């Protein structure tokens, strides 16, 4: 139609709209036209939709796939990181089919050092399965990671870091195994060197070391103090681009449903910023290694509320007063504002995504006062509760900050309605050809759209927010 | 009109036959497209050497409508074999389209190998030089057009109609 070409020509045509028509249009000429406009969007804008594109190349008809293939091949040549995350996502979502063949080609045509490093970190986690205690696992984790330094520096990077870099040293001592489970996750710290563009800068120079435990001491300390001991005892800590990263390696849990939640989190974060609503959420990057392994971006200066309640032996309100300050100091009033804004943010994230399995082991607390929800495993298809302890930090029911917590949820829901399509398509595309527990009964997307309550007036949204808060109690 | 030319359009389904035939007669391009059933007819007049020529252009869909598409090849003074630039299969079957045209058209018919969809710069699968070399080796006219961008669309018909007029000069 003349109008469609006009809309595509019209600036209103953004990268989100190109995805929707590519997923919905049955006209190949329209699919092929959009497959050529991908080259004209920004590099960063299209990458956010890479799980949607590669899932469309694998599970849609050959017309949709062969319209996406030229942009993927072009991007795989520009960025080796793009090549890596492509092959990882290709083999993750196809149980066979065309994607295996594409993945083999990407692997065949400098990726071997990176693939060897990732294959090692997953081999370490699997080997720790025979050791029953969490301290016996940590004893082998640290000595095995001390062997990766024999292969460093190298053409090896961590995709969960927003910048291009090379891994130069790993401090084995600071790594910790989380629990005594067979598929137990573990945390690792990695020293990297940032560059302007990874595919142009050569491997950094190697600097040896010589122990005596001056920096090996692994103790519970602030992140600012954990870096100081590491940078001091490191041979690369004197460099300007020296940066310390933190990654959680889960070698036996599937993180694809955690990647879907990362996108929905980052889109809502984009929607509220656009609508100038001061909500707050924390999206942590997910590196899907395979259909049952991956990595988690470790947020620093953040600890489970279950651990804050155990370590401090206090209540939540008592901890903020001790950690931040009195009712009349600026330090507490700031941490309370960050608590309220982050709560109202994650309240909507929970309601819209139906995030079940909500206890204080899956809720964090950063140093500024925000909260962070993790383990998006029971979503769509235990529910979120604003417990008696949470209402206290906001000054009680009749207080001002609780009414502000109420209005923040309303403003953020009005905002999410103005951009419902950008969020639903993230979930709707991934339902294609997936066997994840979130998609079941074919009502997953019908009920997801129904929860936005597009038909309701703003007056009826107010009463809807009142009811939701009462249930959360 | 001084002359009444009869031109046909051949090519694999989905290469821009209907939109090239559209964009020439009237400046209309549609992405949402219906496949041509049987044949499509559009007309336009041109002036070559000051003689007003009328062109009956038919978008022949040929084995599917063999009884009808063959009746439009008979007496056809010209033909435009168009292929998709962003689809290498439609370029491999060009020889097959030339074979069916030669079987049912006159030897004097001038055939122009057109490479549609030149706006799809990045998805290009057929090189420009391989088509221009394939034209000289087979005695055709190579020229890549864009019915969407409306570039070379009016200049491709006027380089085969002027050729259809210059070859009728031997009278
Ligand atoms: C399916 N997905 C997950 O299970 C997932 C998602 C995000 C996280 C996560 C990201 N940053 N971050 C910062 C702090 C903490 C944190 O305080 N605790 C106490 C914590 C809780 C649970 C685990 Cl399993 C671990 C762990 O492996 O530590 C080595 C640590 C957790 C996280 C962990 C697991
Ligand atoms: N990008 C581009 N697309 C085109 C061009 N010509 C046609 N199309 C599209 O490709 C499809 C071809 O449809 P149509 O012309 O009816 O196919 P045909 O008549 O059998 O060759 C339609 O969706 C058109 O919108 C062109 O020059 N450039």
């Amino acid at each position: 139609q003349s109008w469609l070409l006009r809309l595509f020509e019209s600036k209103l045509f953004d990268i989100s709209m190109a995805i929707s028509y590519l997923y919905n249009s049955k006209e190949p000429g329209v699919q092929a036209y959009i497959g050529n406009r991908l080259f004209c969007f920004r590099n960063e804008d299209v990458d956010f939709y890479l799980p949607q594109l590669l899932n469309m190349y694998i599970h849609m008809d050959e017309d949709v796939g062969d319209a996406i293939k030229p942009y993927i091949v072009h991007r795989c040549r520009q960025s080796i990181n793009f090549s890596l995350q492509c092959a990882l996502l290709l083999g993750a979502y196809s149980s066979h089919s065309r994607g295996t063949k594409l993945r083999k080609l990407i692997l065949s045509d400098r990726l071997a050092p990176e693939r060897e490093f990732i294959k090692s970190l997953m081999a370490i986690g699997k080997r720790l399965a025979t050791l029953p205690t969490k301290e016996q696992k940590t004893q082998r984790l640290i000595s095995e990671l001390s062997l990766l330094n024999h292969k460093l520096p190298a053409r090896v990077w961590l995709p969960t870091a927003g910048f291009d870099h090379h891994v130069v040293r790993v401090p084995h001592t600071q790594a910790v195994v989380y629990n005594s489970k067979d598929k137990a996750p573990y945390l690792i710290y990695v020293e990297v060197l940032e560059c302007e563009n990874f595919d142009t800068t050569s491997v950094p120079a190697r600097i040896p070391e010589n122990p005596e435990d001056p920096s090996a001491v692994a103790l519970k300390e602030p992140w600012q103090e954990k870096v100081r001991r590491i940078r001091e005892g490191s041979p690369y800590g004197h460099l300007p681009n020296w940066r310390l990263l933190s990654v959680i390696v889960k070698c036996g849990d599937d993180l694809r449903q955690e990647l879907l939640a990362f996108q929905v989190l980052k889109q809502l974060q984009s929607i509220w910023e656009q609508e100038r609503v001061p909500l707050w959420i924390k999206p942590y990057k997910i590196l899907v290694i395979s259909a049952d392994s991956g990595m988690i971006e470790y947020v620093v200066n953040a600890v489970s509320i279950h651990q804050v309640k155990k370590q401090s032996q206090l209540s939540l309100l008592d901890y903020f007063l001790q950690e931040h300050g009195s009712y009349t100091t600026e330090a507490f009033l700031s941490a309370q504002r960050n608590f309220v804004q982050s709560c109202a943010g994650y309240c909507l994230v929970c309601y819209l995504l139906q995030v079940k399995d909500r206890h204080n082991g899956n809720i964090l607390l950063d140093a500024e006062g925000h909260i962070i929800h993790i383990d998006f495993g029971f979503i769509l298809s235990s529910a979120f509760k604003l417990t008696t302890e949470f209402v206290d930090v906001m000054g009680g029911l009749d207080g001002d900050m609780f009414n502000y917590y109420k209005m923040l949820m309303l403003q953020g829901l009005i905002a999410a309605r103005k951009h419902m399509d950008k969020v639903v398509q993230i979930v709707e595309i991934m339902q294609q050809g997936s066997q994840l527990p979130c998609f079941h009964g074919s009502s997953t997307i019908r009920n997801l759209k129904e929860r936005f309550h597009m038909s309701m007036t703003e007056e009826q949204l107010q009463l809807l927010v009142e009811q939701m808060v009462d249930g959360s109690m | 009109y001084d002359y009444l030319f009869k031109v046909v359009l051949i090519g694999d389904s989905g290469v821009g036959k209907s939109n090239l035939l559209s964009r020439f007669t009237r400046n209309e391009f549609n992405l949402e497209s219906k496949s041509t059933i049987g044949v499509e007819f559009a007309t336009r007049s041109i002036q070559v050497d000051g003689k007003t020529i009328k062109a009956q252009i038919w978008d022949t869909a040929l084995e599917r409508y063999r009884a009808i598409t063959s009746a439009y090849y008979r007496g056809a003074v010209g033909a435009l074999l168009v292929y998709d630039i962003a689809k290498h299969l439609t370029y491999e079957n060009v020889e097959r389209w030339l074979k069916e045209l030669r079987d049912h058209a006159d030897s004097n018919i001038v055939i122009m190998l057109v490479g549609n969809k030149s706006d799809l710069r990045h998805l290009r699968a057929v090189p420009t030089d391989e088509a221009r070399a394939f034209a000289e080796k087979n005695g055709l006219s190579f020229i890549e057009t864009s019915a969407l961008d409306s570039t070379n669309v009016e200049a491709a018909f006027q380089t085969i109609l002027t050729e259809i007029y210059r070859i009728v000069s031997q009278k």
